[PDB]
């Protein structure tokens, strides 16, 4: 989630991404574990055969069949995990997640109480406010000279400055809120 | 390590029910005060004959006695 | 990889998370405020019962019941009857 | 309404105790691990399964029976005995994987 | 309309290839991926005509700016986003294939309720007559006439 | 939290050891098998049986039922 | 308990230091998996699987296909579970 | 409280175990109890009649002509 | 799901009798004389017992003795075993009166089919 | 037997009162969720007494509470009755009940809103005994479509999951 | 009756004199009392109507709404106090009388004997509201919405014009108490089969009919939030009271010349229910809502059998305040959102915890949950559709499932899900704003304690 969608991918990455769902789909298969482990090490061997073949056409061809023979061999109940998507506990707290800039419109009364809360909370958004021209600014003078331009954002690069549009990665409403 | 767990502003969305649950309760009670008090002394009447010739008036066919006042009274 | 670049955002910006998460931390004080039984099952059923046996029961057709049941050989309480018994049936063979 | 009812916080006792993990595959050895929600399991499995002397068994079997005895469905008939049949399948799949299986929980227990 | 010009909002089906060139610029999208929805009169106009794929298989670990529907600030939306939402329409691939799905899904249907139909031309039923029932077979209490009595109905015995 | 000492785990002993012992005869290493040890290693190394489940208990059970039975 | 960062540190470190490939006595974090303790592309996608395996969460493919210091996958897995 | 355990068979509390026991062994005494007290699981307590053995006398079955 | 399916469906037919119309022939199919049923209990013994309308069998009259020691003996309601062996009882007989008139029905449909080739 | 008939219409009282104790602002001071735990054990034992009656004898009771609307030819007025299919059911589905808020306790432990989710359990009780005690249908329908919503309510309890939404 | 309408055009006076600070707690302090002293009206002690005077009456069927007529206009004021809080002190007081003069014609037009007095009123309402909807209107299209909500009602209007001062030479008195007690049987002719049409055209058009409803739709979508209370809550059930009293001459014709409009309103029932459930607008969909809704109360005042006119009554004031509701929490999104999409503000319950609940007691109401008078509503108007005819139940069955859908998905896209990212921050909710609802739902809980006031005249 964090680090941004490449363009196009890869011949490596198409592979390597299904050795994961691949043996990720053989643990449903094998329900037990020796088993598992066994029927697994077995899977690697094919992908590592067929790893040195230097033939473009022809990885693109194993490739081509290999996701072929694992769509019609593929578990139609996997062990997807909780927190991850489509199973359980995926957006289970999101209920609880706020978007924290919701404290700036509480009752003065409200706010009274929690008081250091609010005193540390004031400190960082003076930061964010003290930046945003040193960060726009650099997020500028560092834009592309060409249209080729992909969503990752650049680092801080000089001291004092907040590596950019930093406001929504951090203060990111928790996880767990609970 | 309490940690602080944001939410919406929630006075706006209570101090509205101490108001509405409040001058409800303000008029309500007096009310309820008043029908159980009336209910309990002064009672629904019991049904009779008309006796040869009352020629009873408006107020007397109704049954709950607060409920003939507004009769007598206004209608 | 990581892009050298794309290790020093991350490696920055997970900095202040975890100063913003500290942050969130609440500090001591941080809150500032500024049988039984018998009550709730037996109030309340003195009311009911002032209701049911005062208007429902005083009200026609409101707490209706079936008979009771009575078998050969037992006596009706209300009238003084004495239910005739059954045939001297002896099957038995069980 | 006894039984199932039982199953079902049986399964939310173990889902919670584990890092709230709601699939068979990664649930095992609850039986040694956690022996008082297993027991409750297999007591309640046993009653799904209409265990003789337990309270299914007092009113499921006179509704099997009642089946075999009056007139109806042939395929009806054949279908309710092997739907039982199926009951103490799923019902032996549940203990065989949740409990009595080696653990395949995540590696921290607690 | 706060900053809203009338070219910065949909138009008529793009007809010379300027014009095409023209609305995929105000629609943000590739010159050569707007492909304006067939020109039948049934009021499209310009908009793209976008793959009919579910916000369901967007990728789902992505930062959508509209993280629910997983759509981002300024992609052009799907006609039928009202239907293709998450918690509606589905198209998301499917282990088997639909016509096989469709197909199996049905047989099991049909050969049940067939079989069904050959269970009620052979039933199965104990090796019982009839049961008896006394008096009139309870003429008068299944609620009959008291005046009028029944033919006899005896019942015998073995 | 302290940690068990990684050593302690080993393949031998479980049945992961004949897994990695035929794996052995394709010629494949198994690599991953020593993580997957803890499962079989010890408290839960012991194989559960099904009759094991459904008679838990059993044996105070019929004892409790024997001495109900006499008195 | 909630995972403090000392040691989901040392829970990553262990579970290497139990795939047989990587030597159990230099995994060193900040040990790059490929070009240090010289592990293949496909190893990492596992070893990464076992991480998603002894936390209980899926680092996502593009997340993961950088998770090659031993170290990056310490942070990253507490940035992720919001361990500060 | 109980302490979260890595890699090791979770430490189990005296009434755990016997609670759980305890349950169990009760359903078995009740099996066991009724079974003995009351074995109708099997046979009810009536025989089926052997439906083939009615003399033709008992069932009316005239003499063939 | 006796055999009695299989002799009727598979196979023979014309046989095996047909489920309704179980009394079909004269109740004297060469039976000399049989006394009717007997009811125990009068019409009125049951309505007063409240017997569901099915449960008003021949066996009417035990249970109207079950029903009385479920009633007395309130507290305990596992006293009353001996009166729900006998009302069973009871429906056993005459569970086994319908297998027997159902058997009688059976055979005495063969002897139509015997005679049947006698004929000719 | 008036112990019948008001042990029928007090398990509807009980019950409602800790929905109203939330209405109010009492429930902070008091904690909601023992104290509804509770209460559904006072019905079970009050759900027994009329339990033990149509044992000793084979009763039906029909409680026409209050009146609603006259409506010309078809009165409409609120009945519970009290047939072997109500009683028995209120007994068991109370047990049940009293089983589950005290689960419902631990395992939402650390939900930010316990005391809204105990709230629209008793609820749905109250809607699932009105369902089963309801002699005209058209309380029968107040129960049919009452535990529908209340369903609506709690399946989707994590609302901000589309799945529950879904 | 001339305390609800005397008292009523005093408040003219008061919202132009009194003080621009204190003028809208003057006019809707007083017009609360006003609706106090319209409840007098309900102490019907006998079965005899009540004929305040010769032009003056009320009757089971007008007194239910009287007193919603005179409830709303406290309402709409105060659902109107931050829009128009912008104004220059003379636009508000405009604003303020337009809506008192709307109560004082809709109370006379629902409290009139002579039929034309209907018609004089009964057209002359939208005089007021063409104002409101045009002169406050947020969009660019208001000036169209007017014309449309202007031409089909008056196109309508001539028609009945012609055919009361018809009846009137053939009968001789529009007074509806002898109207009522008088021989008034058409001859089913081609002619009479128009008069019948021209009666009821007027009134089906203002009663969104499926044929000629598009007025409805433009109308609330632009108008401000008081004057789309105002036609789905009041202006509406104009139509509806029309059609009541206009049928008691025409009487035999109907029994054949209604099957056109039921048809057309049944199967209008199911395409104008289904088509709220894909509508991006969320005032968009509510005002189709109330098409579907309403297009059971013409089958029903068609029907003609007593239980469909209970059904109508019970339904008409209740789906007048549920729609006010909808139409008075929508507003709400729309002026902290700024918007009228459905699919922006996702997930307010986080953010707004209570106008959640208020919106799951309106969907609720809009559905039909049964301890409610909605339900009891069409529960009756199901009954007699399906005395009319056994199949009318698969429509008004279509219906049912698609109402339930349309109703939820408000609830599921607007008040849950995550919440939208950061939209300007919403403010929290003002008292005002949840008053304006309590005040809508508390009603509607008393009145279904006690559905016989709201039952109507059959
Ligand atoms: C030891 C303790 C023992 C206690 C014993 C009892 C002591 C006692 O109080 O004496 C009884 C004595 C009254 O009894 P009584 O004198 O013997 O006789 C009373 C009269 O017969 C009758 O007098 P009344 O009727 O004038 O006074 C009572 C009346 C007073 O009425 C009012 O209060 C009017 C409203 C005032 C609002 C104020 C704000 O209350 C009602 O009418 C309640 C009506 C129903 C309300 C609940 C809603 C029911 C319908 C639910 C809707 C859904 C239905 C679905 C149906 C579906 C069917 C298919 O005192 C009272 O209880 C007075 C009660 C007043 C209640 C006012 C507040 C109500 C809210
Ligand atoms: C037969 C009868 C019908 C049976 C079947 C009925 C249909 C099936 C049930 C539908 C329930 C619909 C629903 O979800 O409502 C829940 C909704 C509460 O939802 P929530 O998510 O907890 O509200 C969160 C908000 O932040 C607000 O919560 P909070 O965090 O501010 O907590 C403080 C508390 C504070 O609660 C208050 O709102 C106090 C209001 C006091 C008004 C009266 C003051 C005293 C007047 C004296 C005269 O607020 C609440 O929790 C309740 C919110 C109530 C909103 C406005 C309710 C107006 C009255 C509703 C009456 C319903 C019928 C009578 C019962 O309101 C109810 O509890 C309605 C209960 C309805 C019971 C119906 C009858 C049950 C069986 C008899
Ligand atoms: C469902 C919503 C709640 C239903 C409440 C039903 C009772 C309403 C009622 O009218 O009670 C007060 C009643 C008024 O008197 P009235 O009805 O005129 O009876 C006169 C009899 N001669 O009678 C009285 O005023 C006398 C005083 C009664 C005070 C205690 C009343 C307690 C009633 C509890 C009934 C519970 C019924 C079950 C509720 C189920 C809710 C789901
Ligand atoms: C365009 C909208 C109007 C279309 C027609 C509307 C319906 C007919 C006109 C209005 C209603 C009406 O009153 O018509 C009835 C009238 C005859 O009146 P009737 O009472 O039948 O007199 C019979 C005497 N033996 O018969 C007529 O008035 C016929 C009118 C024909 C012209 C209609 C208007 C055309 C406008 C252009
Ligand atoms: C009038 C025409 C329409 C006008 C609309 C706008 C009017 C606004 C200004 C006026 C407001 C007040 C006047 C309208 C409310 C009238 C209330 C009322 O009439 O209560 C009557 C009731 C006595 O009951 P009664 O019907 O006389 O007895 C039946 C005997 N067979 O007396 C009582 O019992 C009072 C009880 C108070 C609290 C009752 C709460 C009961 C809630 C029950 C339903 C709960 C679930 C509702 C679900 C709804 C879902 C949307
Ligand atoms: C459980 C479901 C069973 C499904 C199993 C599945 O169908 C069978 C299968 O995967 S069949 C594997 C054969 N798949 C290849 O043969 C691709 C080879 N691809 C290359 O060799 C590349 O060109 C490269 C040199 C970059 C590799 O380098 P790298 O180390 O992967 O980065």
């Amino acid at each position: 989630a964090f680090c941004a969608p490449p363009a196009y991918l890869t011949h490596q990455q198409k592979v390597l991404r299904l050795y994961k769902r691949a043996l990720r789909h053989l643990e449903s298969w094998c329900i037990h574990r020796d088993k598992y482990r066994y029927f697994a090490c077995l899977m690697r061997a094919r992908f590592e055969e067929h790893k040195n073949e230097k033939d473009m056409m022809r990885a693109t061809q194993l490739l081509r069949e290999a996701e072929e023979e694992f769509w019609q061999n593929q578990h139609p109940q996997p062990y997807i995990f909780p927190d991850s998507p489509g199973g359980t506990s995926f957006e289970r707290y999101e209920c609880y997640k706020v978007p924290e800039w919701c404290l700036d419109y509480w009752h003065p009364s409200e706010k009274a109480m929690y008081p250091d809360y609010f005193s540390k909370r004031e400190q960082w958004k003076k930061l964010r406010m003290e930046s945003w021209d040193r960060e726009v600014k650099q997020l500028q003078e560092e834009t592309s000279p060409d249209g080729i331009m992909t969503e990752a954002l650049p680092p801080a690069r000089r001291e004092g400055d907040l590596p950019p549009l930093w406001w929504h990665i951090v203060t990111r409403p928790r996880e767990r809120p609970t | 390590k309490r940690l602080f767990v944001v939410k919406p502003s929630l006075y706006y969305d209570a101090r509205f029910l101490r108001l509405m649950k409040f001058y409800l309760m303000l008029t309500g009670i007096p009310v309820i005060i008043g029908i159980t008090l009336v209910n309990i002394f002064i009672g629904e009447a019991e049904l009779a004959e008309i006796p040869e010739g009352y020629i009873p008036e408006h107020w007397e066919y109704y049954k709950h006695p607060i409920s003939r006042w507004i009769a007598r009274n206004f209608y | 990889g990581y892009t050298p670049d794309e290790k020093l955002r991350l490696q920055q910006l997970r900095e202040l998370r975890r100063r913003w998460l500290k942050d969130q931390e609440l500090s001591p004080r941080e809150p500032v405020l500024p049988l039984f039984a018998v009550s709730h099952v037996l109030i309340p059923m003195w009311f009911v019962h002032y209701y049911v046996k005062y208007h429902m029961a005083t009200k026609p057709y409101t707490i209706v019941s079936s008979k009771p049941r009575i078998f050969p050989g037992d006596t009706i309480l209300e009238t003084g009857e004495v239910i005739p018994p059954m045939r001297d049936f002896p099957d038995q063979h069980h | 309404a006894f039984f199932k009812a039982m199953l079902f916080m049986c399964s939310g006792s173990i889902i919670h105790s584990l890092a709230d993990e709601q699939d068979i595959r990664k649930m095992g050895n609850i039986t040694k691990i956690m022996p008082f929600t297993s027991s409750c399991l297999v007591i309640g499995s046993l009653a799904l399964t209409g265990m003789p002397f337990l309270t299914g068994f007092y009113s499921k079997d006179l509704i099997i029976e009642a089946i075999n005895t009056c007139n109806t469905n042939a395929w009806a008939l054949l279908i309710t005995l092997i739907a039982t049949s199926m009951t103490a399948m799923y019902s032996m799949r549940i203990i065989y994987f949740v409990t009595m299986t080696k653990p395949r929980f995540p590696p921290l227990i607690s | 309309a706060f900053h809203m010009t009338k070219d910065m909002l949909p138009g008529s089906y793009p007809r010379t290839p300027e014009e095409r060139a023209a609305a995929a610029k105000k629609y943000n999208m590739r010159v050569e991926d707007y492909e304006p929805y067939p020109d039948d009169g049934m009021g499209y106009g310009d908009y793209p005509m976008l793959p009919n794929r579910s916000q369901h298989e967007r990728d789902p670990w992505y930062q959508w700016d509209h993280s629910e529907l997983r759509m981002n600030w300024g992609e052009p939306i799907h006609w039928d986003l009202d239907m293709y939402i998450r918690n509606r329409v589905d198209t998301s691939p499917t282990p088997v294939s639909w016509d096989v799905m469709c197909k199996h899904l049905f047989g099991f249907v049909a050969f049940m309720v067939f079989m069904f139909w050959v269970g009620h031309v052979f039933p199965s039923y104990q090796p019982v007559g009839p049961k008896q029932y006394p008096y009139n077979n309870l003429y008068l209490e299944r609620g009959g006439d008291p005046t009028k009595e029944p033919e006899p109905v005896v019942h015998y015995d073995i | 939290m302290e940690l068990p000492d990684y050593r302690q785990w080993k393949i031998e002993g479980t049945p992961l050891e004949t897994v990695q012992k035929k794996l052995a005869a394709r010629g494949l290493r198994d690599p991953w098998a020593r993580n997957e040890a803890w499962r079989y290693m010890g408290g839960f190394a012991g194989n559960i049986t099904f009759p094991s489940v459904i008679l838990k208990g059993f044996k105070w059970g019929f004892a409790a039922f024997v001495v109900a039975l006499g008195a | 308990p909630p995972l403090t960062l000392d040691g989901i540190k040392d829970r990553v470190l262990y579970v290497l230091k139990l795939y047989d490939k990587i030597d159990p006595e230099k995994l060193s974090v900040n040990s790059h998996f490929m070009k240090d303790l010289g592990l293949d592309s496909l190893d990492q996608v596992e070893i990464i699987m076992a991480m998603e395996d002894e936390f209980g969460f899926e680092i996502p493919d593009i997340d993961a296909e950088k998770l090659m210091c031993p170290q990056e996958i310490v942070d990253y897995i507490a940035d992720k579970k919001d361990v500060y | 409280h109980i302490q979260p355990r890595y890699r090791e068979f979770p430490q189990l509390t005296r009434s755990q175990v016997i609670q759980g026991e305890f349950l169990s062994s009760l359903m078995w005494f009740w099996i066991l109890w009724r079974f003995w007290h009351d074995s109708d699981a099997v046979l009810g307590h009536f025989s089926y009649p052997d439906p083939s053995q009615w003399t033709d006398e008992e069932l009316g079955i005239p003499p063939d002509d | 799901m006796g055999a009695h399916l299989t002799r009727r469906y598979l196979w023979d037919a014309s046989v095996e009798p047909d489920p309704e119309k179980i009394p079909s022939f004269p109740p004297d199919l060469g039976f000399p004389e049989r006394k009717e049923r007997v009811m125990v209990a009068t019409q009125q013994e049951m309505m007063d017992a409240q017997l569901t309308l099915q449960q008003r069998d021949y066996c009417a009259h035990y249970l109207i003795r079950l029903l009385k020691c479920k009633r007395d003996s309130f507290p305990n309601f596992l006293a009353c075993k001996h009166e729900q062996h006998d009302w069973d009882y009871c429906e056993h007989l005459d569970y086994v009166k319908r297998m027997k008139e159902f058997e009688r029905e059976r055979r005495l449909l063969q002897r139509k089919k015997r005679r049947a080739l006698k004929e000719a | 037997m008036n112990i019948f008939t008001t042990s029928i219409l007090l398990i509807f009282i009980l019950l409602l009162s800790p929905i109203l104790i939330s209405m109010s602002n009492l429930i902070k001071h008091i904690n909601f969720p023992l104290y509804t735990t509770t209460s559904i054990k006072f019905s079970f034992i009050i759900s027994l007494l009329p339990l033990l009656m149509f044992f000793h004898n084979n009763m039906e009771y029909m409680i026409t509470t209050w009146h609603w609307v006259t409506m010309n030819s078809m009165e409409l007025k609120m009945s519970f009755k009290t047939d072997f299919f109500s009683i028995l059911f209120t007994s068991v589905a109370l047990f049940v009940t009293w089983s589950i808020m005290q689960f419902s306790s631990w395992y939402m432990h650390s939900d930010p809103n316990i005391n809204r989710f105990i709230k629209y359990l008793t609820l749905f009780l109250i809607t699932m005994l009105i369902l089963t005690s309801a002699n005209n249908m058209f309380q029968l329908f107040i129960g049919w479509e009452g535990v529908g919503i209340m369903s609506f309510l709690l399946i989707g309890w994590w609302y901000g999951r589309t799945d529950a939404n879904t | 009756m001339l305390k609800i309408i005397l008292p009523s055009l005093m408040l003219l006076p008061l919202t132009w004199l009194s003080s621009p600070k204190k003028t809208w707690t003057n006019v809707t302090s007083y017009s609360f009392l006003i609706s106090l002293t319209s409840l007098t009206l309900l102490w019907q002690t006998d079965e005899n109507y009540k004929n305040f005077s010769n032009m003056f009456s009320s009757d089971p069927l007008s007194t239910p709404l009287i007193i919603l007529t005179a409830w709303l206009l406290p309402l709409m004021l105060m659902a109107s106090q931050n829009h128009l809080k912008k104004d220059n002190n003379v636009l508000q007081k405009l604003y303020i009388s337009m809506l008192i003069s709307l109560q004082i014609l809709l109370i006379m037009t629902f409290s009139a004997t002579e039929l034309i007095m209907f018609y004089i009123l009964f057209e002359a309402t939208l005089i007021p509201t063409l104002i409101i909807i045009t002169r406050w209107g947020n969009q660019t299209e208001r000036l169209n919405a007017g014309i449309y909500f202007l031409f089909y009602t008056l196109i309508g209007s001539i028609p009945l014009l012609i055919a009361l001062i018809l009846i009137q030479n053939h009968v001789g008195t529009l007074n509806l108490m002898i109207l009522s007690f008088t021989t008034h049987t058409l001859d089913a002719s081609w002619s009479n089969n128009l008069l019948w049409l021209a009666c009821m055209m007027a009134f089906l058009i203002k009663m969104p009919l499926y044929g000629v409803h598009l007025w409805l739709p433009k109308a609330h979508v632009e108008a401000p939030i008081a004057g789309s209370m105002i036609l789905a809550a009041i202006l509406l059930k104009l139509g509806s009271y029309g059609m009541i009293r206009i049928s008691i001459i025409l009487d035999p014709l109907t029994k054949y010349m209604a099957y056109p409009f039921i048809l057309l309103s049944l199967w209008g029932m199911i395409m104008t229910s289904s088509i709220c459930l894909r509508q991006t607008d969320l005032k968009s969909l509510i005002a189709y809502s109330s098409v579907s809704h309403m297009a059971l109360v013409i089958a029903s005042i068609m029907i003609q059998t007593p239980w469909s006119f209970m059904g109508a009554t019970m339904l008409m004031i209740a789906h007048g305040l549920t729609s006010s509701l909808l139409f008075c929490l929508a507003n709400s999104n729309y002026e902290r959102i700024h918007s009228r999409t459905m699919i922006m503000a996702r997930g307010l319950q986080m953010v707004f915890p209570l106008m959640a609940t208020w919106w799951l007691m309106a969907s609720l109401a809009n559905l039909a949950l049964p301890p409610s008078i909605n339900l009891m509503g069409e529960l009756f108007i199901t009954m007699s559709l399906f005395s009319w005819s056994n199949f009318t139940i698969i429509l008004m069955g279509i219906n049912i499932i698609i109402t339930g859908m349309y109703s939820m998905y408000m609830i599921i896209t607007t008040q849950r899900g995550k919440l939208t990212n950061h939209m300007i921050n919403l403010q929290p909710s003002h008292t005002r704003e949840l008053t304006l609802m309590a005040l809508h739902m508390i009603p509607l809980i008393l009145l279904t304690t006690s559905p016989k006031l709201i039952t109507g005249l059959t």
